[PDB]
RNA sequence: UUGACCUCAAAUCAGGUAGGACUACGCGCUGAACAAUAAGCGCAGGAAAAGAAAAUAACCAUGAUUCCCUCAGUAACGGUGAAGCGGGAAAAGCUCAAAUUUGAAAUCUGGCAACAUUUCUUUUGUUGUCCGAGUUGUAAUUUCAA
RNA sequence: AUUGGAUAUGCCAUAUAAAGCGCUUUCGAAGAGUCGAGUUGUUUGCAGCUCUAAAUGGGUGGUCAUCUAA
């Protein structure tokens, strides 16, 4: 069959090498688990129950409403869109919104892989907003790779009706 | 067809289907509990292959072993899930809370009285003794091997304290010890300490399950024997002595012809299997000494002249002393089996070894 | 197949190892030389492809031509210097008398007629070591523990132990604990 | 948010993206049953504003009805009969073609504790809401019987009211 | 490969729930004859339905719904036939979707273990722990009167 | 005997919290196969069919007033 360009673009995903390097940075910024969050909070509870100021946390941003709001605020440095969202119209505007806001974006494979980073079964989109000073060069190198391996590549292919 | 001998016996596939358990799980349940194949008189009529009574299958339907096995398998899958997802903390925490099982109900059902368990502990004692010297492998468990060795040491200490040992025979396979506990006769075989190798031909899963059941039965028997005799179950074990290969010296028997060699101080050098010689001497009420090479914690030393008999299988004794004439383990084994002290001169070092008569042979 | 990043990683390790050997040899020719132990147990932890030629030669001399190979050696200045050179790929510790006896009883195998044969019987040991006054496994274990004159001959006759499945460097008495996990 | 984009994309129903998805999914829905369970709504914006929450006790069901009474009213009633233990909350249009009109019906389990302990949907547990679609109490049912406020929308005029003093 | 996710099934698996009856009043659907007519079919409750204006008005303005009186046998229509105002009875208001919690899913069902509680040994919860749901969105916050 | 709403009072109270009012050199999202148009039937409403939207927009009234549906 013949597919529109806005849906055809999801068949051109990021390559295996760049995606593997992307998830190396993502796995450094996983949100703390429900168990790790409870352990941290109970530890501060004992310091309050007996008797007694931190830094801002660092983690990857997830959630469709949350990430779209971060792109519109230009707070996202890298947006990774799942390639197999069951209703495709959930993320069918995200590549266009990321183009309009100047957000480096990529379409990665296995929405399940995105969910594993955030200790969830499934994530439609992940977004890295701001990382530690140690990983500034690692994120910068990834953004340059996404520019070449995803934006410089395809591009002319994403404006063509796929299938048929 | 649908009644009579056909319903009398249940095929292995039919029994597994009724119990809804896999072949490996059914074998483990049959080994852990009491279940044996029962060939019907009319095999053709019984088939309307292995045959088992429907009463055993009916009892095994409500057995918690199958449910526990599923819980272990289900928990193992969840542990694998956590490792793959990358959350190491979840897998590590779930490892501590992993499922376990208890054999107290099975032991009581299989052995309603301690007499039945003691009479059936001959195989358990032999299995524990055989596994006490086997090398640690992937199929076997290091903790299980240590537990089996500790159980064997506790049983030997209890037998020595109670002087329940009756006969000791030296066989090619190993040392056969016959003891009478609570009237029941228990026979165990202790293999010699040699550089053996795994045959790689028997089923390790079945052997491990049998060893685990044997260890549980041995532990329950040891606890009952210690309580009856007033000993503390489990006996205190010294870590430093255990690391020094002290043998039974580490296991302290703290309280919570039985004198054939009582008036004798036997000494052993580093040329004979002192592991069995010390147990036989201890069971006889005598004093047994070992060389520092064989182990630490020896009450006596080689230079001590208080030793009446010096056990040494070597053909030459350069440092032979006075009052400690060399004797052979065959004389000690013959004396223990017959209950009368043998001739030390006949079994002296450098002399022909007299034939060893098997006490079990009548 | 092999990815490009793998070859660079192997190269970086090779350059990393080259500097480390340069550290130990030049201007740092001092070894720890642990005392209170005349015998030590050295086990090759692991090795990588295209390993340094000096490390391979030391492993060949120390009979550590394969990974997870355990060999007992006598404490000496030359042995300590060789151990320091091959420290990254070899773990050393102080064996115990009980551990040595257990290892000989479980995985004790000698080299008879150029072949690794287990010492399941004392007849083979007596024939192989007739001139060394060794006739049983206990005598060989006692000589190794006491580090006698014939211990070097016994070590040559005895094949290297295979303690297949650890930290790197000196482990001390904790190496004997690993022996319990292997035998 | 993303429901602003989803709901403005749902107004261009014959655009390239929407037309391709309408024809692809219409074929897929025809291979399924007449009434089949939906794992998640095909219009998460439209279900969300009609009272659907992604939580236990909320169920989405798809149903196709033949074109050619109100089509949406019959979809609510047929699904309500199919799932007799659930309460029909609302319903909406998801797709159509030359023959079939496809609808998704939001149902709520009045016996689930997550429904009975939630004050915002606690009202549907009361027996007065048994088969709301059957009595014309849903959104399309109310619209069908011309219920509303204004001039755009019997018994008290066919009777003689005789007082005591007259 | 292991292994996650999505499916598709299965279980005499655990916990639930629907049917039928009544039907004076109530709410839908359907329908002839001599009119939302009887019937026919569907579905509730102690009331139901309706209900907090995409409502009237043209005033000095009114203010959810329902019922009564009046408007009125009037306008309009072609004999049918309302409604606004006005007078009474009663009065109560609110909840979501659409906002980034993002300095921390803060939310929820269930299993299990204790502790309570009872129209009640029958009822209904609390606390702890584990699992699941949930980021394709559960809480707090907001509903234009703001 | 079983209960309801208050009163009085003991204890507990996770308040580092949560509200109303007031003020602004900062903001303010509002429901679509619907509205609507054509046409065909049932009794203006409703229903089918064809088509199918907007953003001070849309509805209903007399440029203005009023309301804020799906």
């Amino acid at each position: 069959l013949k597919v529109p360009p806005a849906i055809a673009q999801f068949q051109k995903t990021l390559d295996k090498n760049t995606a593997t390097q992307v998830f190396k940075l993502l796995n450094k910024y996983r949100p703390e688990t429900a168990a790790e969050k409870k352990q941290r909070l109970v530890a501060e509870a004992e310091a309050v129950a007996n008797g007694k100021v931190s830094k801002k946390p660092y983690n990857v941003k997830y959630g469709l409403n949350h990430v779209v709001a971060l792109i519109e605020a230009k707070k996202a440095k890298l947006v990774l869109i799942a390639s197999d969202v069951d209703p495709i119209e959930l993320v069918v505007f995200l590549p266009a919104l990321c183009k309009k806001m100047g957000v480096p974006y990529a379409i990665v494979k296995n929405k399940a892989r995105l969910g594993t980073v955030i200790h969830q079964k499934t994530a439609a989109v992940l977004a890295v907003t701001e990382v530690r000073e140690e990983d500034k060069n690692e994120l910068a190198s990834i953004v340059s790779a996404v520019d070449a391996n995803f934006s410089a590549k395809y591009d002319e292919s994403r404006r063509k009706w796929g299938g048929g | 067809g649908k009644a009579g001998a056909a319903r009398i016996y249940i095929t292995r596939n039919q029994a597994l289907k009724k119990l809804q358990l896999t072949l490996a799980d059914f074998r483990r349940i049959c080994i852990l509990k009491g279940v044996y194949p029962r060939e019907p008189k009319n095999k053709k009529k019984a088939n309307k292959v292995t045959f088992y009574y429907t009463k055993d299958i009916q009892y095994l339907l409500h057995e918690p072993i199958v449910q526990k096995f599923r819980e272990y398998k289900v928990f193992a899958r969840k542990l694998s899930k956590a490792l793959g997802k990358g959350e190491l903390e979840t897998a590590k925490r779930l490892e501590a809370r992993k499922p376990t099982y208890s054999l107290d109900h099975i032991i009581k059902e299989r052995y309603p009285t301690f007499h039945d368990a003691l009479k059936d502990i001959d195989d358990a004692l032999s299995m524990l003794f055989l596994f006490s010297t086997m090398p640690v492998t992937d199929k076997i468990g290091a903790a299980t091997v240590a537990n089996c060795e500790r159980l064997c040491a506790e049983f030997q200490h209890y037998v020595i304290r109670s002087n329940s040992l009756r006969k000791a025979f030296l066989s090619i396979k190993g040392i056969y010890y016959q003891a009478e506990i609570f009237g029941e006769q228990i026979t165990w075989i202790v293999p010699y300490k040699f550089a053996q190798s795994v045959p790689t031909d028997v089923d390790f899963r079945i052997m491990h399950t049998f060893l685990e059941f044997y260890q549980a039965l041995m532990g329950f028997v040891n606890f009952k024997l210690y309580n009856t005799l007033g000993l503390r179950y489990p006996p205190k074990i010294d870590v430093a002595k255990s690391e020094s290969a002290a043998g039974l010296a580490a296991y302290e028997l703290e309280e919570s012809n039985t004198s054939l060699f009582s008036n004798f101080t036997f000494f052993l050098s580093r040329e004979v299997p002192r592991f069995s010689l010390e147990f036989v001497i201890r069971a006889f009420g005598g004093k047994v000494g070992w060389d520092p090479i064989l182990g630490s914690g020896s009450p006596f030393s080689e230079s001590d002249p208080v030793i009446t008999h010096h056990i040494c299988d070597r053909p030459h004794i350069s440092q032979k002393y006075e009052g400690r004439i060399y004797i052979q383990p065959q004389w000690v084994y013959d004396s223990i089996n017959k209950g009368i002290l043998e001739r030390t001169d006949l079994y002296a070092c450098g002399a022909t070894l007299p034939p060893h008569l098997s006490p079990f042979v009548k | 197949f092999k990815r490009a990043e793998t070859f660079i990683n192997n190269y970086r390790q090779r350059e990393r190892e080259r500097i480390r050997l340069n550290r130990s040899a030049k201007n740092k020719g001092d070894i720890f030389v642990p005392d209170e132990t005349k015998l030590l147990f050295v086990i090759r932890i692991a090795g990588v492809k295209n390993m340094p030629p000096k490390i391979r030669k030391v492993l060949r001399l120390l009979r550590l031509s394969r990974i997870n190979n355990a060999v007992f050696v006598r404490n000496n200045k030359a042995v300590a210097q060789m151990l320091r050179i091959v420290e990254p790929y070899v773990m050393y510790g102080i064996p115990n008398l009980h551990s040595v006896r257990e290892l000989i009883y479980k995985r004790g195998f000698g080299k008879i007629n150029g072949q690794r044969i287990a010492l399941s019987d004392n007849a083979l040991i007596e024939e192989a070591l007739g001139k060394y006054d060794v006739i049983s496994i206990e005598d060989i274990i006692h000589e190794i523990y006491n580090v006698g004159s014939h211990f070097k001959e016994v070590t040559k006759f005895l094949w290297p132990f295979t303690l297949t499945p650890r930290k790197a460097g000196y482990c001390g008495e904790e190496i004997n604990e690993l022996i319990k996990k292997q035998v | 948010g993303a429901y602003k984009y989803l709901e403005e994309l749902a107004k261009k129903k014959q655009s390239d993206v929407n037309l391709f998805l309408s024809r692809v999914r219409a074929w897929e829905y025809r291979q399924m049953n007449v009434i089949h369970r939906a794992s998640r709504p095909s219009r998460p914006d439209k279900a969300r504003r009609l009272g659907y929450k992604a939580k236990q006790g909320y169920v989405i069901y798809r149903i196709r009805v033949r074109r050619g009474r109100s089509a949406r009213c019959t979809a609510e009633e047929r699904v309500g009969r199919y799932c007799s233990n659930l309460r029909v909350l609302n319903s909406y249009w998801v797709n159509q073609d030359a023959t079939y009109k496809f609808f998704e019906v939001i149902l709520v389990d009045p016996s689930h504790k997550a429904i009975r302990r939630d004050p915002r949907i606690n009202w549907i547990v009361n027996p007065v809401h048994k088969h709301r679609e059957s009595r014309g109490l849903t959104s399309i049912g109310k619209k069908s019987r011309g219920i509303g406020k204004g001039h755009r929308f019997w018994l008290r005029h066919n009777t003689l009211s005789l007082r005591r003093y007259r």
